[PDB]
């Protein structure tokens, strides 16, 4: 029964958001309800808490892509060449097109747990000047904690 | 001094590794205590929940002037009719393998002065339902009198179906004061396990 | 035994109660549904400490009781949902069986009591569950269904007392 | 004599499958007897145990691959881009193009040994927009263990 | 801080090598006592067999 | 010693024995093919419990008999091969002594035993092996040919048996 504790059944890598850029740039808000098998998984419980882990795919089709987390509570990008690209704290990713990034992100909520939420926002540019680009996000939940079951949605 | 083996610069989804954290040296908002927390899906497909075996799809109708009859009977697949809904068969459908005991419960909900004889008997799987009382007493039965005890409760036995029949049979006509229904809830019983985690 | 007293109220079954208003359960009627603490925003001296303290954390006991002959017939589900004001609302089922709940029939019983306790993400917050009492056998022969609810182990913020010194 | 022993003998690593895609994708049942070399070393022996290992190489002719493992009992794709490609439950594996992938599945039969057998399929697609590629699955299989010794097959 | 030597990213067939496993945390249906396990095959032609000298 | 009795039945040589239809070995005959459980369906109680439980494990002792004189010549090869009823199938050979297999050489002797234990890679199945016996060298002055087989350790299933209580 190692298949049905929580550390095993959420801890998974699914694909929440893919988007495609230019040489300009796309932000996302952090939804784990944007792909509806997660959704449903996470519907099941009331409060739930875990670290995310995000795997990035970059593929070209006709180079280097910035991956910036923008923390709960700061600002997002307007335009691909604004301050929020150029400042220290929001964490930002440089790696090549083709290749894969990787990394961890802590607990952010302001309470114990998540509540079915904003978790922070991904955005996504490429560094290059003057190809069509697509990015994938895969996101990993671990260390995965839940309370008070909840029924599942039927309609 | 290393040589690159291969499978090297891969990409795995079901590989759990490691990681650089984003936000290094922040202390995140710590845990409380909260009540009911679930380390394993095996504390909740334990709790028993109705089957819409028929607000009405729950309640399982009895009528007057009917022995030897049939109240309901069903077939035990957990993956589809009866059981699809069901907080048991909505996670069983997470997995490809149950293998484990099941717990059928009866609730009677008519005035105290009725009282009737029904025998749930249960037919395991690879062998034929009962088509006639003497056949359902002559295979695995419990004999049930309404009239003292309320609420039932039989397991059926471990199965792995990856079903069988279980009905249930008026022995005597249901004596009604001068329709009633009945509620059946399912669960599974602390033998059961699941296996292989599918979408 | 069968006279529990908390301050100046006095329950009947086998910090005080508060009994709200009878709700009649028809043969026709779906239901109902109670939001807490919102069903005691207008219940005297509790309702003064919910609109004075701005944070509090509070349990509940309650109670659902149907006063019925041994000759009525039907079922009733008392639930407890985590996730109106006094009078609450008049209205998968299957499913909800997940929660802390318990089943009225009325052959053999007529009282139902659930504990609360303080569920929320955080530890303390301004004044989350909601009461639900669903008639899932219809009533064969109306009888009033009486809902008594008790607040026990209730803490609150030490602001409106704390001096600035 | 440690070539007669069945990790020797057995535990070697021959092309399975060898396919070509276009940028649109191909599924495969798995089929140790698709190679005669390989099917006439197993037909020697009537019940056999062993955890697998694919290695794949993919080459281009005039990007990134996706090879998807699908368990028994999971349904393949029938275009290149359905939702089983994205879903979290079936493990697949992004490498580019003129690299190699390289991974183990353990014993995913019913019974206690395979009967000479659903032992899953392979999906490959490649993930670039809008070039031919060949895919190469090579398996190797480990900690062997037969019963039953049978009489070789002759005609 | 390492720098890698001749032969690295190669392919050998012949090469035996531990793996990362698709199905992490899945218990495989467990091994029972089958009769007749064969470890080596110097066990199997080691039996009298006919040979077709007509 | 020469009586082995099991149950109602006994048996001569040198849980019950079943004697199947003891075949004509003429000298232009090819053989014969057994399926078990297969050739005891129509025998009996076996039959009986073979049809009534699902699931079932039985091992085997397979006796096979022919009754001659010390002047008949031919051999006969008896081998059980894993993976038609109780009449079975009138019909590289080489290869298959790597089988549990035994030779019936009527200048030497006239009966062969054979005890086949549960092969299968289920611990339990719903009733996989064949007893196959083949002239090889010709039959030279027919001759009877009587089988016996006898299952033992035989176990079933708890299902028409466990209460639901």
């Amino acid at each position: 029964g190692s298949e049905t504790d929580v550390e095993c059944f959420l801890g998974r890598a699914a694909c929440v958001h893919v988007t495609e850029i230019q040489n300009l740039f796309n932000d996302w808000k952090i939804n784990l309800s944007s792909l509806v098998q997660l959704r449903k998984k996470l519907e099941l419980f009331t409060y739930v808490r875990f670290d995310s882990e995000y795997t990035i795919l970059a593929t070209a089709s006709q180079l280097v892509v910035q991956a910036m987390y923008v923390p709960p509570g700061a600002p997002n990008p307007k335009e691909w060449d604004d301050y929020t690209w150029q400042s220290a704290s929001n964490p930002s990713v440089f790696f090549k097109v083709g290749d894969t990034s990787r990394f961890s992100v802590p607990y952010v909520g302001l309470a114990s747990a998540y509540n079915c939420n904003h978790m922070g926002s991904m955005a996504f540019r490429i560094v290059n000047e003057h190809t069509l680009v697509k990015i994938r996000v895969y996101h990993r939940a671990k260390h995965v904690e839940a309370w008070i079951p909840r029924a599942p949605r039927a309609l | 001094p290393t040589t690159t083996l291969p499978g090297s610069g891969q990409f795995l989804t079901t590989d759990d590794r490691q990681s650089p954290s984003a936000l290094p040296n922040y202390e995140p908002t710590p845990r409380i205590h909260i009540p009911g927390k679930v380390h394993n899906l095996l504390e909740i497909i334990q709790v028993d929940t109705l089957i819409p075996m028929n607000v009405n799809s729950y309640l399982i109708p009895l009528n007057a002037n009917r022995q030897n009859e049939q109240v309901f009977g069903t077939n035990l697949f957990i993956g589809d009719g009866v059981f699809k809904t069901t907080l048991l068969g909505e996670i069983v459908q997470y997995y490809t393998h149950w293998s484990g005991s099941l717990r059928f419960s009866l609730m009677y909900t008519g005035p105290a002065l009725s009282s009737a004889k029904l025998i749930l008997a249960y037919t395991p799987p690879g062998a034929r339902g009962p088509q006639d009382r003497r056949e359902a007493m002559l295979g695995t039965h419990v004999v049930w009198d309404i009239g003292l005890q309320s609420t039932i409760v039989m397991t059926i036995p471990w199965t792995s179906g990856v079903a069988g029949f279980l009905s249930c049979w008026y022995q005597t006509s249901l004596i009604l004061p001068p329709q009633v229904y009945l509620l059946s809830f399912i669960s599974a019983c602390p033998d059961f396990k699941l296996r292989l985690m599918k979408d | 035994v069968q006279q529990i007293t908390l301050g100046n109220s006095t329950i009947t079954t086998q910090c005080r109660f508060y009994t709200l208003d009878s709700k009649t359960w028809t043969t026709g009627s779906k239901g109902w549904c109670w939001k807490l603490p919102d069903a005691l925003k207008d219940m005297g001296v509790f309702g003064q400490n919910m609109f004075f303290h701005s944070l509090g954390r509070s349990g509940y006991t309650v109670h659902v009781q149907c006063n019925a002959t041994k000759f009525h017939s039907g079922c009733l589900l008392v639930v407890v949902i985590p996730e109106p004001g006094e009078r609450g609302i008049d209205l998968l089922l299957g499913n909800l069986l997940i929660f802390p709940h318990q089943f009225i029939n009325l052959r053999t019983n007529n009282t139902a009591t659930i504990v609360i306790p303080y569920i929320n993400s955080v530890p303390i917050d301004s004044m989350n569950v909601s009461l639900m009492v669903i008639p899932i056998a219809p009533l064969t022969v109306s009888l009033p269904i009486t809902v008594t609810i008790a607040p026990m182990c209730t803490e609150f913020s030490g602001i409106r007392s704390k001096s600035i010194v």
